[PDB]
DNA sequence: TGCATCCGTGAGTCGAGGGT
DNA sequence: TTGTGGGAGCTGTCACGGATGCA
RNA sequence: CCUCGA
């Protein structure tokens, strides 16, 4: 009920009934655990040594693999040690302002040894500027904040599957030996009875060729595989028999068009798999195969490469799999079970987090540099070389820069609001390099796998193409050092549920039986009833008694993600609308004033602080000073801490990130208390919408087909008003005809059009701008031939004599407006980093206050979306008996069909919390209220409450509260014990003849707003190749009248409409002009010419040596080129000539 | 087709397709499915070219086959059922075939055969920006 | 496959955690299945459009007497399930007269709802209708054979591009086809030798059915005594 | 395929840019303010101004036209420029030529 | 028979098979393979230029080797390389490894410019981007008649821009056409009274994608509306499969007399009431209307 | 201006003689444009001499910038003084 | 010369913004 | 223009038809 | 191309 583990946190009284023994971890730990590892931070250092004392970091690991670096003659050796970091070069806000990368310089200790002269030359060498991770778990890369998303990849190991059939109906078995780094190794069976080794996509050589290649003579190979007659037929049908002859055959089959050599086949074959330089099983990949086959059960993980005994054990496992023997024992092995492997099981599907992705790119750069180091050791005169001379850090810098710059895994941070950014960092992506590709994305990788329970949320996933490919980490989940996901369970010993938390992966889980968090327990901690539902291994549902229950869920919502766990009455919503609810929560736009929900969960608070868009007291103290600009905390230590507020910052997606203090001067704040609210937070909790008074009824068809009706109060009181900030950027640069100039002196412009610019030509701070307004005057040198006849007469008449230019000024785009709130200019005359050729660079920041409008998109938390159909006067809205008009009217027809009855339950509870209640405790405690906490028997108006998912307010408890609803100021009970009310039609005055459900529903403002989406075009730019209109509202584009649309026009038989669309509205470069000409002069629209894209087509065919000619009716080819002279008799002559 | 004749194949196909759509409660009138099926039964394979220039086994439009036979007397053709994709790639409009799919192959063969596109069809007049030969674009109306 | 355990809970009661988790499987399997099925249906529609696009109404009437026979209807007539898609909107080939002859609908009428009602009421259980299958027009079809324009309700106008309308009418509901279904529609329209080919009798005669073990041996002796 | 945002960005710093059909329609229609100012001038003044100021003919070659010596052509040119500057005075202010 | 198709085709047409071997490679005009400067001082080129450039490098190196009388093996290497680079230029990836650009992507060759929904046929000839068109969110607006739609003011003003311009000059609101343009662009009030004039009885086509059948495009008479959203009559929803949960729709302005006439006659909302697939009406009451009646 | 009534559209194979009859000049160099002046190198993939002028009525060396000179071929630079439209319709070739 | 394998084809429409 | 020197990813797709190659 | 919208 208290949730007081967070200081100063609001008192959200909770309907929960089960105890949460474990707190939700740091929700950014998925990223901070990873990047602190790569760096080898004292945080990681303490923890890694605090767990069970081999403390190697990611960079240290890259360096010990690389070193020592020996020369061909074994003479000299370069070795790397001790990764160290300088301070950060610039603060985050400075990198964001100057388009820089938040980074800290990286140093290493490079020791060069020369065994010939015995001398040793240490040094401290600078590897490069190492991009750094913020306190929020992100990256600033060229001035834009970013997230590296964890990637789902298949763990290194040995995996067997059963492919159902070839052309025949014969059951085949395969295996891929997939390492962390190196070459692939495969074995399979055919339609015929042979056992072959496909390797690096080369042809199918019988696996016996590899047996004798390793040294296993024919008699020694026959002995082990004697029980398997498929191997005997493979050797009876074998081509040759002998060690070196099977070795040289490997070489000829490996190199097409290359003379084989025995001595050169012996070295590169041990270099493919057994040599640690080119081939390395991961520590995980070693652990996976030694548990799969049972070879080395004493944890000697020191050496991790492909070994002969493991290869022979995999061959014997593969061949015994055809027999299907449940058991197997390899020489020295231990009773391993023989089965196929599931590629989607989360014990075989690890994820590579941010630290590991960066490590794998660092390793690449290091290897490039090393191949440069070895080449320097000879060209340079020895005894004069230094560690500084061998090392070339350009490849490493380029490898880092490329990764954050091009990787699908380094992503533009989704920050519509704290929740968007928070889940983005908790994402588990499937695509990427070294992962699977989209053309390989079958339907089965996208399904909810039984192993995802408690690790990957089954609700939150994209509706569109990326479905099942983008999933988000579960609440209590955590990634282990091997890259697997564990989830905590309570240890159950002899039917008593203890408080021992034990984290298990999917593998460790299938060996036990897991009960549920909602399970009856006595006061001591014992299971009440013997037989109840549990999760049988491989994800099944059974009823075994509690004497055999090993572990129990530490909580409900254990399976669910952050955004999902924020949906009240989730368990009353079908998974489709529930998914729709999680996803729309991450599209809520921040509102000018934020307002926490009356009906919430306990997840808003704990997600708002972890998301990091709130300001949080690092140490206890007293507020010394507080402005809208910063907050100072005098700790009892005597030190001060100050936190500058983000004031009206532009998020990546254009929403207002405006922090605001919630402390006062003199207040006592504890460590971790919230000092100030963020974009969608209210007093520390996530506030994504507003509490709206809803009626559920149809209303004159204005909420037909999910449309929404709003009271005009929400315009007048700015309850759904939101602030949106655009950044308009233009630069001045060098041109083939001169250099560009940012000037207030623009051709063909009145002084009144420039009234709002300053003296330089930049719009003035605080101006109100509209479509077509200049923000930065700019001119580009055009040649003389580009002056129009008029522009050339006035220039000569008045003798302008200034170089002729084109008006290439930055304007306000169509359909937007606002106040200039910020100007930022960068000059080349000043020493300012600009791209090559760029002289002046200025950004104008425009802010609009967006009132909620017709066409804006709203939704609740239950997937109940709609756009606004009509905003009615407050007097027209159906109103309650006391005159209160409702705020929003949701159509009844939409609710039952979509299975999100959670919205109705919320509406009921929303009303209960708004009115407050007093449960009759006089004679005792009613039966429905029995399980209610004492802090919920009464509640003051507008109380704040939690409905934890799967542990929320039960149907009986909710229906009770609708009885004890406190009345309004006049003693009136406006909402009866069903949740319905009597409303008057504010248009006629007559009452509506039946009681309507009314109550309070949390309604968010989604970021799909008319202002962004309205677009129109009569005429504009055209693409240069095709001459068709450009695409996109941003480019003033044209709508695409596509293939299926032409079928529609055709099916109507609208010949001329189809022609006109396809010639003079798109592609006829002369008919375009002739048509605008015709409309402006009030004449008929002229006849279409030839689409320029057909011309382009013909030209591309000739480029393929195809002689395409257009023929006349009877004559020869038609001339498709036009004349150089046209309309001279009229155009020049129309300015008064004859 | 080779047993009960083309008129029976068309009945067979319309009913089997209509049955698949029926099992999912979908109302498609038969005339649409007939309009489609009709286009599958417009050619004939050639078993022997008695006096004609036709290759044996090549598929020829029935009107083409018959109208070329008539001006050779002054020819062994059996009805053939082809699928829609194959009936499409085998049109007299090389432009239509190239704009449909498998463009490299259509264009190669059309080059080797020095094909000339009459530009008769809807798609072809669309591509060149002429009035389509349907609806308000046919001559009796325009 | 159906999990042997059911979700005993309704959504008013609120599902448990396991019930919700396992309901997820079917939910997402459906969302992904629809993502695939829509592309399949779209490719099918594009191929249909291309194969039929050149089909147009060229003349008013080819005047043929060919057509197809349609069913309309123990001790009472029962309406035929598929009158709506094979008999309604057709053009009558031959006059419909009952026993004790009466011209119920004349040759070349719309066969609209009033006509179908009058037909059933007078006891007519079969009708011969013009069809696009039996149309004799050189290229394309004649109006009289096509029938009424489904859009207008009057007989199809001359310039109509009925191929595109037909391809659109067949494609548009394709996404409704689940599991066979759309695979079988594609199998038929692409004119392939089907899976599980059921052979037909090549010639009229008597059959000898030889029972093997997993192997059936059908033989047919012709009535003409042929091979 | 270079994108539309790329074609547009490039056009932002180019000497011609992606011109609309409307832009080119109006350039092919009369500039009403300019046409009437020119039609105000006498025929010979208008001709000597047109050739020199629009068609850039050198002074001896525009003398080759109109069949008049160089002095006559240059007198007509300077005086027609003056007169046309008498008119067009608001057009030069409406546009940026007053600076 | 297979080989005869080729041979007879080559003899029946008077073109020779020599054309199957090239001594000269054509070069497509440079506007069709553009090059543009980008923010950053870097350039963007079409893949075609990299391919032609490799062809040129290899042909020139071959010429250099032939002049230098290089070993026959090296000159054969250069000849095979020239052949493979012309293979890339014509159809990359068809034989062997595709020529790649940065990030390992295969360079789209002259063959790719024609194939698929990206190629010229399906992307630029069978469908195009068009002028006099817009798009916005749809709301219900039950006050409409079947033949009508709510078209926002800011959309209608841009769509009819030259019409309102000619009218603004007809009446003395604008003294010439340039002022008419600037007036429509500054959104001076005089335009609005004129707007309702020009758009009167001038149909527009509305389209919702995916256009599954011809009723996915329908003409309506536009009613100027307050707001930034299109208002869609509740009875045409079925035909468009349009609900109002965020759907957007497109607007197209027919210009010529023939296009306007096809819109008023063939495509008029109230003239397309029956499914052209089943012949039955689609524009019937749905759900709310139903519970009403 | 084409009245848009074509009877037929025929393909054949291009003869090297056809490929040369199309071409306005052989491209010989791999350079595209100079980094300093952003101008198209001579005999390159964007050569103005064989393809056409980048700017209307302008020549490469700048001797002719006028609609007055119209259709003349600059003797110093070989570029034709015409509309830049031509750079979308003028093929080159490569002698192998 | 008779097939088995391999290879080449195709895999919905329209939007928004970001921008190596 | 001189002691030695061989890539980075890749696969977690699938149904269909007909050439191509092998023996 | 990525992420998203219907
Ligand atoms: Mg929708
Ligand atoms: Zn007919
Ligand atoms: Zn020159």
């Amino acid at each position: 009920s208290s949730n007081n583990s967070v200081p100063g946190a609001p008192n959200r009284v909770s309907f929960a009934k089960l105890r949460e023994p474990l707190e939700v971890p740091g929700l950014l730990d998925v990223q901070t655990d990873s990047f602190e590892w790569l760096i080898g931070s004292p945080r990681w250092r303490e923890s890694a040594a605090e767990r069970g004392v081999n403390p190697v970091g990611g960079l240290e690991e890259v360096l010990y693999e690389l070193s020592p670096i020996e020369d061909f003659s074994g003479s000299m050796s370069l070795s790397f040690s001790d990764p160290r970091f300088d301070d950060v070069k610039a603060p985050v806000d400075e990198c964001k302002d100057k388009d820089m990368t938040y980074a800290a310089p990286l140093f290493v200790t490079a020791e060069f040894i020369n065994n010939n002269t015995g001398e040793i030359k240490s040094q401290t060498v600078f590897m490069g500027d190492f991009p750094m991770m913020t306190e929020k778990g992100t990256f600033i890369i060229n001035g834009t904040e970013r997230v590296v998303v964890s990637q789902l990849v298949r763990s290194p190991g040995v995996y067997f599957d059963e492919t159902i059939d070839k052309s025949t109906d014969k059951t085949l078995h395969s295996v891929k030996v997939i390492p962390s780094r190196g070459a692939w190794l495969e074995f399979d069976v055919d339609k015929r009875d042979t056992v072959g080794v496909r390797i690096d996509r080369k042809r199918r050589q019988p696996v016996t060729v590899l047996l004798k290649a390793l040294g296993w003579t024919s008699e020694q190979i026959v002995e082990r595989f004697g029980f398997s007659e498929i191997m005997r037929s493979t050797l009876e049908k074998d081509n040759t028999v002998g060690t070196d002859e099977a070795l040289l055959d490997i070489y000829r089959k490996l190199r097409p068009g290359e003379p084989p050599t025995k001595e050169s086949a012996q070295t590169l074959l041990e270099n493919l798999f057994f040599k640690e330089k080119r081939y390395d099983l991961a520590r995980v990949g070693r652990y996976k195969v030694n548990k799969k086959l049972g070879l080395h059960v004493g944890e000697p993980i020191t050496s991790s490469t492909l070994t002969e005994e493991d290869v022979v054990a995999t061959i014997e496992y593969l061949v015994r799999l055809h027999e299907g023997q449940t058991t197997m024992t390899v020489p020295g092995g231990v009773e391993v079970p023989v089965e196929t492997d599931d590629i989607d099981h989360f014990g075989n599907r690890r994820l590579r987090t941010v630290g590991e992705l960066i490590q794998n790119q660092i390793r690449v750069g290091m290897s490039r540099m090393e191949r440069v180091v070895r080449e320097r050791m000879t060209t340079q005169d020895v005894e004069a070389i230094t560690p500084q001379t061998l090392i070339n850090i350009r490849p490493v810098v380029a490898a880092i820069k490329e990764f954050f710059g091009t990787s699908q895994l380094s992503q533009f941070m989704d920050q519509n609001n704290p929740l968007s950014g928070l889940t983005h960092k908790r994402r588990l992506s499937a695509l990427g390099p070294g992962g699977l590709s989209r053309e390989r994305a079958g339907l089965e990788v996208r399904d909810v796998h039984p192993s995802h329970y408690g690790r990957m949320c089954p609700i939150e996933t994209p509706e569109g193409p990326n479905i099942g490919l983008i999933g988000s980490l579960s609440v209590y989940a955590r990634v282990n050092p091997f890259g697997f996901i564990e989830t905590p369970y309570r240890k159950v010993v002899d039917g008593v549920v203890s408080d021992e938390i034990v984290y298990l992966t999917a593998d460790e889980e299938d060996r036990h039986v897991v009960a549920q968090a909602n399970s009856p327990i006595d006061a001591d901690g014992r299971f009440v009833e013997p037989r109840v539902l549990v999760r049988r291994k491989a994800g099944e549902v059974e009823y075994v008694p509690s004497s055999e229950v090993d572990y129990m869920d530490v909580s409900p919502r254990q399976m669910v993600s952050v955004a999902t766990a924020m949906i009240p009455f989730l368990e009353h919503d079908d998974a489709n609308r529930a998914l729709m609810g999680a996803n729309m929560q991450r599209q809520a736009v921040p509102l000018v004033r934020s307002e926490a929900p009356l009906v919430g969960t306990g997840m808003e608070l704990r997600a708002a602080i972890d998301a990091g868009d709130v300001v949080v007291a690092e140490e206890s103290g007293v507020i010394e000073e507080v402005s809208a600009d910063y907050i100072t905390v005098m700790h009892d230590n005597g030190t001060r801490r100050t936190y500058r507020m983000r004031k009206f910052a532009r998020s990546n997606h254009g929403t207002c990130a405006n922090q605001c203090p919630i402390v006062d001067a003199g207040d006592r704040v504890e460590a971790g208390q919230v000092i100030a609210d963020g974009p969608c937070t209210d007093d520390g909790e996530m506030a994504l919408g507003k509490n709206l008074l809803v009626a559920i009824m149809p209303w004159e068809g204005h909420n037909y087909e999910d449309a929404i009706i709003l009271s005009n109060r929400l315009v007048e009181e700015d309850v759904l008003t939101s602030i949106h900030i655009e950044e308009h950027e233009i630069d001045a640069r060098d041109t083939k005809l001169g250099a560009e100039e940012i000037t207030r002196d623009i051709p063909n412009i009145s002084d009144e059009v420039l009234a709002d610019l300053d003296e330089r030509g930049i719009v003035r701070i605080g101006a109100e701008v509209r479509d077509g307004d200049i923000l930065v005057g700019k001119v580009t040198p055009k040649g003389e031939t580009e002056l129009t006849p008029e522009e050339r007469l006035l220039r000569a008449i008045f003798g302008e004599k200034a170089r002729e230019v084109r008006d290439t000024s930055l304007k306000v785009p169509h359909g937007e407006s606002g106040k200039v709130i910020g100007i930022r200019v960068f000059s080349r005359e000043d020493e300012d980093e600009l791209p090559a050729g760029v002289n002046e660079l200025v950004r104008v920041y425009v802010a609009q206050k967006r009132k909620i409008s017709d066409g804006d998109k709203l939704a609740g938390r239950h997937g109940n979306k709609g756009v606004i159909g009509k905003i009615l006067p407050v007097e027209d809205m159906p109103f309650l008996a006391d005159g209160t008009p409702v705020d929003i009217i949701l159509n009844t027809h939409g609710v039952p069909r979509r299975m999100n009855i959670g919205q109705i339950l919320e509406t009921h509870l929303g009303w209960c919390a708004h009115s407050g209640w007093k449960v009759d405790a006089a004679k005792g405690v009613p039966d429905w209220a029995a399980r209610l906490p004492d802090e919920l028997l009464e509640a003051q108006p507008n109380a704040i409450v939690s409905t934890p998912v799967f542990d929320g307010a039960q149907e009986a408890e909710l229906q009770g509260l609708l009885s004890c609803t406190l009345p309004n100021r006049d003693g009136d009970v406006l909402v009866d014990a069903d949740g319905k009310a009597m409303l008057f039609d504010g248009r006629s005055g007559e009452p509506f003849p039946y009681p309507v459900t009314v109550g309070y529903m949390y309604i968010m403002k989604l970021h799909h707003l008319v202002d962004d989406k309205i677009h129109a075009r009569s005429t504009g730019p055209y693409s240069m190749i095709t001459q068709q209109p450009l695409g996109g509202k941003a480019q003033f584009g044209g709508q695409r009248f596509g293939e299926m649309e032409c079928w529609a026009m055709q099916a109507y038989g609208a010949a001329y409409t189809l022609q006109e669309l396809l010639t003079i509205k798109s592609d006829d470069t002369v008919g375009r002009v002739k048509v605008y000409e015709a409309i402006v002069k009030g004449e008929n629209i002229p006849e279409p010419g030839i689409p320029e894209s057909f011309k382009v087509l013909l030209k591309e065919l000739q480029s393929l040596c195809l002689n395409v000619e257009v023929l006349s009716s009877d004559g020869a080819a038609i001339e498709l080129r036009e004349g150089e002279d046209e309309d001279l008799e009229r155009a020049a002559a129309n300015l008064g000539i004859n | 087709l080779r047993v009960q004749g083309p008129r029976e194949v068309q009945i067979h196909l319309v009913r089997e397709v209509q049955e698949v759509y029926r099992a999912q409660g979908v109302s498609i009138h038969d005339k649409h499915i007939e309009v489609i099926v009709r286009q599958m039964l417009r050619r004939v394979t050639i078993i022997d070219s008695g006096s004609t220039e036709f290759l044996p086994g090549s598929l020829i439009d029935r009107a083409e086959f018959e109208a070329e036979n008539r001006r050779v007397v002054a020819a062994a053709g059996r009805p053939v059922l082809m699928g829609i994709t194959k009936a499409s790639l085998a049109t007299d409009s090389w432009l239509s075939a190239a704009s449909f799919q498998e463009t490299t192959r259509v264009l190669t063969d059309a080059a080797i055969n020095c094909r000339s596109d009459k530009l008769n069809g809807l798609k072809e007049n669309v591509i060149i920006g002429k009035l389509i030969p349907a609806g308000t674009g046919i001559n009796r109306y325009r | 496959e159906f999990i042997p355990r059911p979700v005993k809970s309704s959504f008013r009661e609120g599902l448990t955690v396991l019930e919700y988790f396992i309901n997820t499987h079917g939910a997402r399997k459906g969302l992904a299945d629809t993502a695939l099925r829509t592309a399949d249906s779209g490719y099918l529609t594009r191929r249909l459009v291309d194969v039929s696009q050149d089909v147009i109404v060229r003349e008013h009437d080819c005047q043929t007497e060919r057509g197809i026979v349609v069913e309309l209807a123990d001790g009472t007539l029962i309406r035929d399930p598929y009158i709506e898609t094979s008999a309604y909107a057709r053009t009558l080939g031959t006059d419909a007269v009952d026993e004790a002859g009466n011209v119920i609908v004349e040759r070349g009428q719309d066969l609209g709802d009033p006509e179908i009602d009058a037909l059933l009421a007078a006891g007519i259980t079969q009708v011969k209708v013009r069809s696009v299958l039996t149309c004799a027009t050189s290229t394309g079809v004649c109006a009289t054979c096509y029938g009424r324009s489904m859009a207008t309700g009057k007989l199809v106008d001359i310039g109509e591009a009925v191929g595109i309308v037909a391809a659109q009418s067949i494609g548009e509901p394709g996404t409704q086809l689940t599991m066979g279904g759309l695979p079988r529609v594609q199998e038929l329209f692409e004119a392939r030798v089907p899976r599980g080919k059921a052979p037909i009798a090549d010639v009229t005669g008597r059959v000898r059915l030889e029972d093997g073990e997993r192997f059936y041996k059908i033989t047919i002796v012709p009535d003409d005594g042929g091979e | 395929q270079i994108t539309d945002w790329q074609l547009a960005s490039n056009a932002e710093h180019s000497s011609t840019g992606l011109r609309s059909a409307e832009v080119e329609a109006l350039e092919a229609l009369p500039d009403t303010e300019i046409k009437e100012a020119l039609q105000a001038l006498p025929e010979e003044f208008r001709m000597a101004v047109y050739y020199a100021d629009v068609e850039g003919f050198p002074y001896k070659e525009i003398a080759e036209i109109m069949d008049t010596p160089i002095g006559t052509v240059m007198s007509r040119l300077h005086r027609g420029r003056r007169q046309l500057r008498g008119l067009l005075a608001d057009v030069a202010r409406d546009r940026g030529f007053a600076r | 028979l297979k080989r005869l198709k080729v041979v007879a085709a080559f003899q029946q047409s008077g073109n020779s098979p020599m054309g199957m071997v090239l001594d000269a490679v054509p070069v497509i005009p440079p506007e069709l393979r553009p090059m543009v400067q980008l923010d950053g001082g870097r350039f963007a080129t079409s893949d075609l230029n990299d391919l032609y450039r490799r062809v040129i490098n290899r042909n020139n190196r071959l010429k250099r080797l032939i002049d230098l009388g290089a070993p026959e093996i090296i000159v054969n290497n250069e000849k095979r390389m020239l052949q493979e680079s012309v293979d890339a230029l014509f159809d990359n990836g068809r034989r062997g490894r595709p020529v790649t650009g940065p990030g390992n992507r295969p360079l789209k060759s002259l063959s790719d410019l024609l194939k698929g929904k990206q190629g010229r046929f399906r992307q630029n000839l069978l469908g195009k981007r068009v002028d006099y068109s817009g798009r916005s969110v749809i709301v219900v607006g039950p006050q409409l008649k079947l033949h009508q739609c709510g078209l926002p003011k800011l959309m209608a003003l841009e769509l009819f821009k030259p019409f309102v311009m000619k009218r603004l000059v007809d009446l003395n609101h604008a003294q010439n056409i340039k002022s008419a343009k600037r007036m429509v662009e500054r959104q001076r009030p005089q335009v609005w009274d004129v707007l309702e004039e020009v758009i009167a009885e001038h149909p527009v086509l509305l389209n919702r994608a995916p256009t599954l059948h011809r009723l996915g495009i329908q003409a309506f008479e536009p009613m100027l509306v307050e707001g930034k959203a299109i208002q869609l009559h509740p009875l045409v929803c079925e035909a468009f499969n349009a609900d109002f949960d965020g759907d957007q729709m497109a607007v197209h302005l027919p210009l010529s007399a023939e296009a306007q006439a096809e819109a008023r006659i063939l495509m008029l909302s109230s003239n397309n009431i029956l499914s052209p697939a089943s012949g039955r009406p689609l524009a019937m009451p749905r759900l709310d209307m139903v519970t009403g009646l | 201006l084409d009245v848009n009534f074509f009877d037929e559209l025929r393909i054949g194979l291009a003869t090297a003689e056809d490929i040369r009859q199309w071409s306005y000049g052989e491209v010989k160099k791999p350079e595209t444009i100079n980094y300093r002046t952003l101008k198209p190198e001579k005999d390159g993939l964007f050569c103005e001499k064989i393809f056409g002028p980048t700017r209307d009525w302008e020549c490469y060396c700048g001797k002719y910038k006028r609609v007055r000179f119209k259709g003349i071929i600059c003797e110093r630079c070989g570029v034709e003084v015409t509309r830049a439209k031509v750079r979308r319709e003028r093929m080159g070739h490569i002698e192998l």
